[PDB]
C-alpha cells in the first residue's frame, strides 16, 4: 500500500549530526510536499520543515534555520532529514510525512513509522533481574512472570519477550525516575500456570543508548 | 507562528457517550484545521480535514466545526478503541499542533488481579532488594497499594507506574515496587501489598516470607 | 486572511 519507510534509530553525542531517511512506497515522492515533525518524549508534536521532492525547495521552521537539511535522491525514492549540532532537547521520535495541498487543505495523511535520535552524554547500561513466576504470582489458571529493568541511564529500553515471539499479554510499564537520577521499569506477561514446565520465557532488554542488549532467562521460583 | 490550545486536557466519558473536545488558534486559520488521532507508541492517524471533512476511512462518528480561531471535534457514540489522545492542527500558515486532549473511555468496573515477585538472588548481589507487586487488568484506573514489612505500613520506599489504557478492554496494568537495602531487607520476614479498588469489597493482600522464596 | 501555504501540490 501507501507508505513511508523511515532509517533505524540515531545514537549521538551532544555537537555530532543525525541523519534519517525516509523511502516512499506506493506513490511518487515528487507528487507531494514531504514534511518532518518530531516528538520529544512526553510533548506535543513539534513541525520542523518542508521539502518539496520535485523542486528540492525547501521550508525550514525558524527554530532549526541553520541546523536542518532536508534533500532527496529522487531516484530511490527516497527523502533525507539531518539535523547538526545536536543538543539534548533534540532526543525525539522524528518522522517524515507527506501532506496534501489540494484535496486535504495542507493535511498529513501518510506518516512513516518515525526514527527515535538519542542525544546521549552519560551513560549507564540497565541491570536486568527475573520478576519469577510461583505460588505467589498465580491466580485462578493464570501465572505472572516479567523482568526488573533497573539503574540505566538515558531512556530508554525496550523489552520484548522471546524475541518478540510473545506480545499477548505483555505490559512493559512506562519508566519511574529513581532518586539516584536513574530509570527503571518492569515488563510482565500473563501466561497460563500450566505452561511454566514447558515453555520458556526470555526477555530481552535492549538500551540502545548504552549499545547493550541483555537478555535474561525467567525461570520459577519453589513457592 | 500560529500557537494552538486544546480544551480539555483530559476526559473520561462511557460508551455511547458524546464528547466534545475544543481546539484555538492564536490567529484566524480560516478552515484549515485538521484533527488526528494519537496513541502511545504510533504516528498520529489523521481524523478530519478542512475542519469537517472525514478522511477516508473514519467513521461519521467524528464530527468538525468551527472556523477563525475556534473549533470543535465532537466523537458521538464513544467506543473503546477511541482511547487515545486527539490532536489539532492547524495547515493555514506553516503546521502547528496542539498538544493533546486524552480521552478515556469508561468500562464496567473490573477487579485488579494481584501478583507478587520476591527480589531476585541476582539482584540481592548488588546490595538492594526489590519487591513488585502487580496489579493486572482492572478500571477504574484508581487503585492503592499499600506494602507492610513484618505487617508495619510502609511509606517513601517505593514507586509507582500505570500503563496507558487498552484499546480493546479499556483496562489498567498497574505495577508498584518496593526498594529496601539488602541490609535492611534481610532483617524482615514477611512482606506484603495489600491492594485496595472500586472492584474489591475487602483489601487483596499476596505476600510471601523472606527464604521461603 | 489568505492562507501562507502552498495551494498546489509540486507536481
Amino acid at each position: 500500500q501507501v507508505q513511508l519507510v523511515q532509517s533505524g534509530a540515531e545514537v549521538k553525542k551532544p555537537g555530532a549530526s543525525a541523519r534519517v531517511s525516509c523511502k516512499a512506497s506506493g506513490y511518487t515522492l515528487t507528487d507531494f510536499y514531504l514534511h518532518w515533525v518530531r516528538q520529544a518524549p512526553g510533548q506535543g508534536l513539534e513541525w520542523m520543515g518542508w521539502l518539496n521532492p520535485h523542486s528540492g525547495g525547501t521550508n525550514y521552521a525558524q527554530k532549526f534555520l541553520g541546523r536542518v537539511s532536508m534533500t532527496r535522491d529522487t531516484s530511490i525514492s527516497t527523502a533525507y532529514m539531518e539535523l547538526n549540532k545536536l543538543i539534548s532537547d533534540d532526543t525525539a521520535v522524528y518522522f517524515c510525512v507527506r501532506s496534501d495541498q489540494e484535496a486535504l487543505r495542507g493535511a498529513f495523511d501518510i506518516w512513516g513509522q518515525g526514527t527515535m535520535v538519542f542525544v546521549v552524554s552519560r551513560r549507564l547500561p540497565p541491570s536486568v533481574f527475573p520478576l519469577a513466576p510461583s505460588s505467589k504470582s498465580t491466580s485462578g489458571g493464570t501465572a505472572a512472570l516479567g523482568c526488573l529493568v533497573k539503574d540505566y541511564f538515558p531512556e530508554p529500553v525496550t523489552v520484548s519477550w522471546n524475541s518478540g515471539a510473545l506480545t499477548s499479554g505483555v505490559h512493559t510499564f512506562p519508566a519511574v525516575l529513581q532518586s539516584s537520577g536513574l530509570y527503571s521499569l518492569s515488563s510482565v506477561v500473563t501466561v497460563p500456570s500450566s505452561s511454566l514446565g514447558t515453555q520458556t520465557y526470555i526477555c530481552n532488554v535492549n538500551h540502545k543508548p548504552s549499545n547493550t542488549k541483555v537478555d535474561k532467562k525467567v525461570e520459577p521460583k519453589s513457592c | 507562528d500560529i500557537q494552538m490550545t486544546q480544551s480539555p486536557s483530559s476526559l473520561s466519558a462511557s460508551v455511547g457517550d458524546t464528547v466534545t473536545i475544543t481546539c484555538r488558534a492564536s490567529q484566524s486559520i480560516n478552515d484549515y484545521l485538521n484533527w488526528y488521532q494519537q496513541k502511545p507508541g504510533k504516528a498520529p492517524k489523521l481524523l478530519i480535514y478542512a475542519t469537517s471533512s472525514l478522511h477516508s476511512g473514519v467513521p461519521s462518528r467524528f464530527s468538525g466545526s468551527g472556523f477563525g480561531t475556534d473549533f470543535t471535534l465532537t466523537i458521538s457514540s464513544l467506543q473503546p478503541e477511541d482511547s487515545a489522545t486527539y490532536l489539532c492542527q492547524q495547515s493555514h500558515s506553516l503546521w502547528t499542533f496542539g498538544q493533546g486532549t486524552k480521552v478515556e473511555v469508561k468500562r464496567t468496573v473490573a477487579a485488579p488481579s494481584v501478583f507478587i515477585f520476591p527480589p531476585s538472588d541476582e539482584q540481592l548481589k548488588s546490595g538492594t532488594a526489590s519487591v513488585v507487586c502487580l496489579l493486572n487488568n482492572f478500571y477504574p484506573r484508581e487503585a492503592k497499594v499499600q506494602w507492610k514489612v513484618d505487617n508495619a505500613l510502609q511509606s517513601g520506599n517505593s514507586q509507582e507506574s500505570v500503563t496507558e489504557q487498552d484499546s480493546k478492554d479499556s483496562t489498567y496494568s498497574l505495577s508498584s515496587t518496593l526498594t529496601l537495602s539488602k541490609a535492611d531487607y534481610e532483617k524482615h520476614k514477611v512482606y506484603a501489598c495489600e491492594v485496595t479498588h472500586q472492584g474489591l469489597s475487602s483489601p487483596v493482600t499476596k505476600s510471601f516470607n523472606r527464604g521461603e522464596c | 486572511n489568505p492562507n501562507a501555504n502552498p495551494n498546489a501540490n509540486p507536481n
